[PDB]
């Protein structure tokens, strides 16, 4: 690995610099290197890993959506033939997106999840597994689409089961998981009613637990609750 | 179109 | 070259798709491939080339400035020692920035400038040469800084001489050249008075020629004139 | 701090 000769602590420090610089591909490469040292990640380090890859895949998802839209219009009646280039370039971006998702899934499988025993780490990694299978599902069109969807579902469900047993309903990881699983239901699984029910239940259970929280925790939780509400508004 | 979670959670 | 097997027209078409997708590194790679076909570039194609590399180098310049600021604070009295990592990573970004600038300068030298005979193309390429030497000068600290500065100056001056002889004072290329040469004087060459004089003269000469222009040309010219004014406001 | 030209000029 290109990062094999760099100290763990140096990789972490450079990931933080890359974040400040908005160099997210570098940030991801540093954090991959840090994971590949083989030690478990701290809470802060897990967050750095997530931020890095979320930003990398987010640029790719935004690009893919623009290209897919252009390709779809090219396939309408009365659209002039322009050759293979739009499909080719959409495919290029898609393949790179798939490669990033595969990289993340590979880190989780080798060996982040298997060593994650505390709820906070295990749920966070299983949520990430669901997320990156969801990003794969957003572009999937072939024979394995059902299996990709199934993999996302399974990871999210495992995470949900742990989070309900082990975390308060206000925990930001639990909230963000439920938020993303609701988006999966709505956008991927053709289950808008399930999406809406999960968002409602999650929001209400969190509301009932806010009284237990410090001011700072309250802010963290209410931030994610607001996203649940925003989606409910969009969906109902 | 929907909002998904921020990357950083604690 | 990775683009050697792709049709010229396909590279241009994909550059335009990459622009829409905000995939500027891909856009630059497509346009490099197009230049390397060996044919001269049209006005539109020159603009695509410029947009692509301007956006790539702009992300690198923004990152470099963030890292340089962090490095400078680390060198203040009472700052704790944190090791070589900030210098190393600033150097990494700097080296990649230098490589992009070298790539652009190489395209201009092999062989865009030598085949550019019309004022519009020649001035545009000489302005680009000045710009990318200016970006090199922004990060230069060693024995060749003076020569890098000299190279920027020389390219800009050549472009200025042609543009004054061959273009109206409202031409957007002439205006953008003069704008950038003024920024060179102010930020690179330690010549604020020259910067201010050039911006003033350029603005006033353009104002006196606006009456000759269509509505659409007027809009193009006045856009660049406003940048000259904004800099004058910042500098005076 | 100063403004430089846009990339696209015509
Ligand atoms: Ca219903
Ligand atoms: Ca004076
Ligand atoms: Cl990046
Ligand atoms: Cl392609
Ligand atoms: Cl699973
Ligand atoms: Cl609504
Ligand atoms: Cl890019
Ligand atoms: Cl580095
Ligand atoms: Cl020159
Ligand atoms: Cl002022
Ligand atoms: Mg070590
Ligand atoms: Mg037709
Ligand atoms: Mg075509
Ligand atoms: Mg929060
Ligand atoms: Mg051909
Ligand atoms: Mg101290
Ligand atoms: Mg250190
Ligand atoms: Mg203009």
């Amino acid at each position: 690995g290109a990062m094999g000769s760099m100290e763990r602590a140096s990789l972490i420090q450079k990931a933080k610099l890359a974040e400040q610089a908005e160099r997210y591909e570098d940030m991801a490469a540093f954090m991959k290197g840090a994971v590949e040292k083989g030690e478990e990640l701290s809470c802060e380090e897990r967050n750095l890993l997530s931020v890095a890859y979320k930003n990398v895949v987010g640029g790719q998802r935004a690009a893919w959506r623009v290209l897919s839209s252009i390709e779809q219009k090219s396939n309408e009646e009365g659209s002039e033939e322009k050759g293979p280039e739009v499909r080719e370039y959409r495919e290029k971006v898609e393949t790179e997106l798939q490669g990033v998702c595969d990289t993340v899934l590979g880190l989780l499988d080798s060996h982040l999840i298997k060593e994650a025993g505390d709820a906070e780490s295990r749920v966070f990694y299983l949520k990430m597994k669901g997320d990156y299978y969801r990003y794969l599902a957003e572009v999937a069109t072939g024979d394995d689409k059902k299996r990709i969807i199934d993999s996302a579902r399974s990871a999210y469900q495992e995470a949900m089961d742990i989070s309900k047993k082990e975390m308060p309903p206000t925990n930001p990881i639990r909230l963000g998981l439920a938020l993303n699983f609701s988006v999966f239901h709505y956008e991927i699984a053709n289950s808008p009613e399930e999406a809406i029910s999960l968002a409602k239940t999650t929001f209400d259970e969190a509301m009932a637990d806010l009284h237990t929280l410090s001011e700072d925790s309250y802010k963290d939780s209410t931030l994610i609750m607001q996203l649940l509400r925003d989606n409910l508004t969009l969906w109902t | 179109r929907a909002h998904s979670s921020p990357a950083s959670l604690q």
